[PDB]
């Protein structure tokens, strides 16, 4: 999963 | 997924996926039915047989969302969880009976082109719909396959099964809170929810008033898209005074 | 009041690729 801010 | 194909952009603006903070990865789908309210199955928070049982902190839900594993900028929308509430009655010692629950968000979302409440249905919209032969919708980020994984979210249609149909299929105890959905062999059409979608919609477009109800919860099933087996599905109506009385209340 | 209306079909008159598919099943 790319990441979340 | 399995045997779906991918989703129109908003075809499911509805959509919510559970999303475990660590390890980040996808814990279950769920649905929006407020700008407050997040329905799931239980077993998706609470299962001790396999030692699960989240807490509100440990996973957060994303709405609006297509992509299964980006991060949708602009688009999806981030919540934290206020609190979950598991139905009293759900059976996880044998058959996941009210495999339901609900979550409360910290902060209402706010609606776009991607994000909207599906309806809850009344009596009349089941007795209406749930019949044997009428199609429902099955959304989800979970496997292609009982034995990889999406890009995008899965969508299938399946008609609903007689339920002495359903009973045959399997040696597991079917109660009035589920009913069974998919494809028999003579058929010839394929498709399954599969490990992933648990606690996603599985809903109908009502031809009367144009509206899309969720009807069912992506529940359990054996293995996934089998000849002569069944996908089950938790009775959202049958449920619903439970789900009136927690939001009434909380 | 507006649930289960989406704002990319039923809001502008659009229709998804396979609701027809769900109608046709609709016989009674
Ligand atoms: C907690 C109940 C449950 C059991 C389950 O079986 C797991 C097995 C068959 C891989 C192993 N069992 C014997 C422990 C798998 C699930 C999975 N959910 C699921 C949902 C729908 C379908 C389907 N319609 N084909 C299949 C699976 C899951 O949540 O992991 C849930
Ligand atoms: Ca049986
Ligand atoms: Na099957």
């Amino acid at each position: 999963f790319e990441e979340i801010p | 997924i399995v045997e779906g194909s991918d989703a129109e952009i908003g075809m499911s603006p509805w959509q919510v996926m559970l999303f475990r903070k660590s390890p980040q990865e996808l814990l279950c789908g769920a649905s929006l039915i407020s700008d407050r309210w997040v329905l799931t199955a239980a077993h998706c928070l609470l299962y001790p047989p396999w030692d699960k049982n989240f807490t509100e902190n440990d996973l957060l839900v994303r709405i609006g969302k297509h992509s299964r594993t980006r991060y949708e900028r602009n688009i999806e929308k981030i919540s934290m969880l206020e609190k979950i509430y598991i139905h009293p009655r759900y059976n996880w010692r044998e058959n996941l009976d009210r495999d339901i629950a609900l979550m409360k968000l910290k902060k209402p979302v706010a609606f776009s082109d991607y994000i909207h409440p599906v309806c809850l249905p009344d009596r009349e919209t089941a007795a209406s719909l749930l019949q044997a032969g009428y199609k429902g919708r099955v959304t989800g980020w979970g496997n292609l396959k009982e034995t990889g994984q999406p890009s995008v979210l899965q969508v299938v249609n399946l008609p609903i099964v007689e339920r002495p149909v359903c009973k045959d299929s399997t040696r597991i105890r079917i109660t009035d809170n589920m009913f069974c959905a998919g494809y028999k062999p003579d058929e010839g059409k394929r498709g399954d929810a599969c490990e992933g979608d648990s606690g996603g919609p599985f809903v109908m477009k009502s031809p009367f008033n144009n509206r899309w109800y969720q009807m069912g919860i992506v529940s359990w099933g054996e293995g996934c898209d089998r000849d002569g087996k069944y996908g089950f599905y938790t009775h959202v109506f049958r449920l619903k005074k439970w789900i009136q009385k927690v939001i009434d209340q909380f | 009041a507006d649930c289960g209306l989406r704002p990319l079909f039923e809001k502008k008159s659009l229709e998804d690729k396979t609701e027809r598919e769900l109608l046709e099943s609709y016989i009674d």
